[PDB]
């Protein structure tokens, strides 16, 4: 997830089939 | 084991969409409190 390499190099990753386990946390659907 | 997870073992992963089923229910009450209510007025400005 990227907001723009203008804006910021900031970037979030999203490991989708995952519990947080087998990899901020956040889980999601 | 289901199905579901049997093909996800092979790269069949389903993505989940981004309107839930809560989400689009309370887009259908909108609709129907507007038609109720306000008739054909909320979708051709304002209610």
């Amino acid at each position: 997830i990227t907001p723009g390499t203008n804006t910021s190099n900031q970037v979030a990753v999203l490991y989708q089939g995952v519990n947080c386990t087998e990899v901020n946390v956040f889980q999601t659907r | 084991r289901d199905l579901i997870c049997a093909q996800k073992f092979k790269g069949l992963t389903v993505l989940p969409p981004l309107l839930t089923d809560e989400m689009i229910a309370q887009y259908t009450s909108a609709l129907l409190a507007g038609t109720i209510t306000s008739g054909w007025t909320f979708g051709a400005g304002p209610a």
